[PDB]
């Protein structure tokens, strides 16, 4: 419960609401949770093709109270989760794309030349201390270079 | 990554528990196999009551603790304190949270189906674990030495086996247990050293004696003209120095401890020994598959790694087995990891994936799903 | 089939040579590797008996 | 005490997210160019088909094809 | 260490000689004959190009695969810079 | 015949295996002999080092 708690706290009336819609139709008879084989027939609806197997462990994955099935809390923690993940998935996937951007020499490093020029390729104003600034500030193992880890650390928050 | 980094893999020994990540080389952690019950009421300074001790502290503090051994001879005999020794290897010296790692743990050449299904019962009911898989343990030992048909004679701290393998499967019918290992062998050590006319008296003595029989001990070949040469008295001799200054000398007990694993006899034991026993464990199997266990033969276990073990071994099958024969003694240098580092490998893999017990499978099959 | 023969026994002498001087070089081996992890052990122990007297 | 350090630091933010801006607008650049090039080496490698008359050329083409796919 | 190269051999041959009829299965099985040779001189026209799609089918397949090896070649090339650099034995 | 032939043939394959792992004996052999030399050479350094330092 506790994490239905925060599941709840994180998501805003409009997600709650939709996420009810979506949970309704998960559940047929409209008893008030998702079985093994109400949670089946969406997925195929949803193009999949589970397994016993498979589709349990996505069922216990959130069923905090053994039941078996999925009640509108232990789904919205199974929501939130995934809108987690999503996201998470999203940014890296970005950066990464960054990254290869901001390498282009691909040496898989970013050295204060490249780091230069993308900054100055930007409209913004800048003199060779902010870059040479920043790679200082960005380069934690002082070796000249951007690796791909720095990279994520000096982006993290950035937009 | 969600489980490549994640899979865990622990051996519960009879002295040793060796553990870790699988991808790792080696065990990140490596401890006695004690649980020490204080027989005192009283604390240390800083600490609060404690209730129980496991590993290394319950054996530094033995002297105020009951010091009990949960696993004899390879089978875990007590399983309250074997859910202490797991507690301990998670949370403490892996210091990883059990509910998000799939463990891959192992047993025992003949273990019972029951304690198979008990320990399945344990993992996912009290620690929670994703999934987890029992290897057999000279099962990865062999594996670890890359094949998977050859017979593992694998002896540790409380037990001797040979389990031949063939395509994987551990022939239940041949394999045989000789229950005289390292802990026997560092109590003979002991013994003939006190003999050579010394003393281990205070727990300083004791432990050290150990320390010696790894070191200094010696498996020669010709046993025989070694004592011969013993009495001839060449620089075979090897003194080594105490906590203290106190040098003691140990010249040819050094390999009369070893000679113990050949002739079980210098310890009031009337069991074979461990080549006959390779042998007669080769001829209960099939005889199409003799010529393969011959030319395979893996050691793994700290007490196989005595040098010039592997040479007296080689010479005491050839004499032995039909002269048509090729015999071939496999001794790796990591042998008193293989088991793991063949665990490490395996729950790594690729292809394993597959194989691993999880949660689903368990909540809905009972213990026998794992059980095979 | 005497040809065979006669080259048989040329072949099976330098072989039992061969796997005799093998024995020879094994058995020099591991004596001098053993007669190593020795010093080597010696050694780590006078090194830290050192750095324990230079620091005392 | 390094009471205007604070603003050095949003500086770099202020960069940090004009390099990212920078990034996202030159990736679908990249992107759609990378295409453009897919589409030219598929222009030559297999252009518009045209088919041929009637008789030999449709069972000769037929034939040139088929022995092309396998390739 | 030249007992090994009997390893080499049979290892190497074994996995290539595998790979080959693999391939050979495969391939073969994605496999239609032109069976379609004089039965309508119309027919061909319908069919030459379904040759045709088939073929460009194929093509850009090919060329998408081979854009993806490149890409994943590059973020080998990062993977292993953060193996070394995650490397400090210290 | 035949036989000569066969028993032949294996007692020339044990020879040249034989051969082929006493190469590799011998030249570990050599490798942790020249190691020591060294390791034991070290060692006179350490110890001689060490009577200095523990007398001072
Ligand atoms: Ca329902
Ligand atoms: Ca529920
Ligand atoms: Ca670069
Ligand atoms: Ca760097």
């Amino acid at each position: 419960t506790d994490q239905q708690a925060e599941a709840r706290a994180f998501l805003s009336e409009e997600m709650i609401a939709e996420f009810k819609a979506a949970f309704d139709m998960f559940d047929a008879d409209g008893g008030g949770d998702i079985s093994t084989k109400e949670l089946g027939t969406v997925m195929r609806m949803l193009g999949q093709n589970p397994t016993k197997e498979e589709l349990d462990a996505i069922i216990e994955e959130v069923d905090e109270d053994g039941s078996g099935t999925i009640d509108f809390e232990e789904f919205l923690v199974m929501m939130v989760r995934q809108m987690k993940e999503d996201a998470k998935g999203k940014s890296e996937e970005e950066l990464a794309n960054c990254f290869r951007i901001f390498d282009k020499n691909a040496d898989g490093f970013i050295d204060i030349e490249e780091l230069g020029e993308i900054l100055r390729a930007t409209g913004e104003h800048v003199t060779e201390e902010d870059i040479e600034d920043l790679m200082k500030d960005s380069d934690k193992n002082n070796d000249g270079r951007i690796d791909f880890d720095e990279f994520l650390k000096m982006m993290e928050g950035v937009q | 990554d969600e489980d490549e980094t994640t899979a865990l893999v622990c051996d519960n020994g009879s002295g040793l528990v060796k553990a870790g990540f699988a991808g790792d080389d080696a065990p990140r952690a490596v401890f006695p196999s004690i649980v020490g019950r204080p027989r005192h009421q009283g604390v240390m300074v800083g600490m609060g009551q404690k209730d129980s001790y496991v590993g290394d502290e319950a054996q530094s503090k033995r002297g105020i603790l009951t010091l009990k051994y949960p696993i004899e001879h390879g089978i875990i005999t007590n399983w309250d304190d074997m859910e202490k020794i797991w507690h301990h290897t998670f949370y403490n010296e892996l210091r990883v949270a059990p509910e998000e790692h799939p463990t891959l743990l192992t047993e025992a050449p003949l273990n019972p189906k029951a304690n198979r299904e008990k320990m399945t019962q344990i993992m996912f009911e009290t620690f929670n674990v994703p999934a987890m898989y029992v290897a057999i343990q000279a099962v990865l030992s062999l594996y670890a030495s890359g094949r998977t048909t050859g017979i593992v004679l694998d002896s540790g701290d409380g037990v001797t086996h040979n389990v031949p393998i063939y395509e994987g499967y551990a022939l239940p019918h041949a394999i045989m247990r000789l229950d005289l290992a390292g802990r026997d062998l560092t109590d003979y050590l002991m013994k003939i050293l006190t003999e050579r006319g010394y003393s281990f008296v205070t727990t300083a003595e004791r432990e050290i004696v150990r320390d010696i029989k790894e070191k200094l001990c010696y498996v020669a070949l010709d046993f025989e003209n070694e004592m011969a040469t013993a009495a001839s008295s060449s620089s075979l001799e090897k003194s080594y120095e105490l906590p203290d200054g106190q040098v003691i000398t140990i010249g040819n007990e050094r390999f009369r401890c070893p000679e113990t694993l050949f002739q079980p006899s210098f310890i009031g034991m009337e069991s074979a020994g461990i080549h006959e026993t390779t042998y007669n464990s080769i001829m209960k199997c099939d005889i199409d598959i003799r010529k393969d266990l011959y030319a395979n033969n893996v050691m793994s276990g700290g007490t196989t790694m005595y040098p010039g073990i592997a040479d007296r071994m080689q010479k005491e099958i050839t004499a032995l087995a039909p002269s048509t024969m090729k015999i071939k003694i496999i001794a790796p240098p990591e042998r008193k990891y293989s088991v793991w580092i063949g665990g490490s490998i395996l729950a790594s893999l690729s292809t394993f994936q597959q194989m691993w017990i999880t949660k689903q499978e368990y909540d809905e099959a009972g213990p026998s799903i794992v059980h095979r | 089939m005497q040809m065979l023969k006669l080259d048989k026994e040329n072949a099976l002498d330098r072989a039992e040579q061969a796997e005799a001087d093998k024995k020879a070089a094994e058995d020099r081996s591991k004596q001098l590797e053993d007669e190593l992890v020795s010093l080597q052990k010696k050694l780590k122990g006078t090194e830290d008996e050192l750095d324990k007297y230079s620091e005392a | 005490e390094e009471k205007k350090r604070r603003a050095a630091t949003a500086r770099r933010q202020h960069l940090k997210s004009a390099m990212l801006q920078l990034a996202v607008t030159e990736i679908e650049k990249e992107a759609a160019a990378k295409e453009v090039e897919k589409q030219n080496y598929l222009a030559e490698h297999s252009p518009p088909l045209s088919l041929p008359g009637s008789m030999q050329e449709l069972q000769e083409l037929s034939k040139k094809l088929h022995a092309k796919i396998d390739s | 260490s030249y007992s090994s190269y009997l390893a080499k051999a049979d290892q190497k041959r074994g996995k290539k000689q595998t790979a080959r009829e693999t391939k050979k299965k495969v391939l073969a099985e994605r496999r239609k004959p032109l069976n379609i040779d004089h039965l309508n001189e119309d027919k061909l026209r319908d069919k030459a190009k379904e040759l045709w799609d088939w073929l460009y089918q194929l093509q850009t397949e090919k060329y998408d695969f081979a854009e993806q090896i490149k890409r994943k070649k590059y973020e080998i090339v990062t993977l292993r810079n953060r193996i070394d650099q995650a490397q400090k034995h210290s």
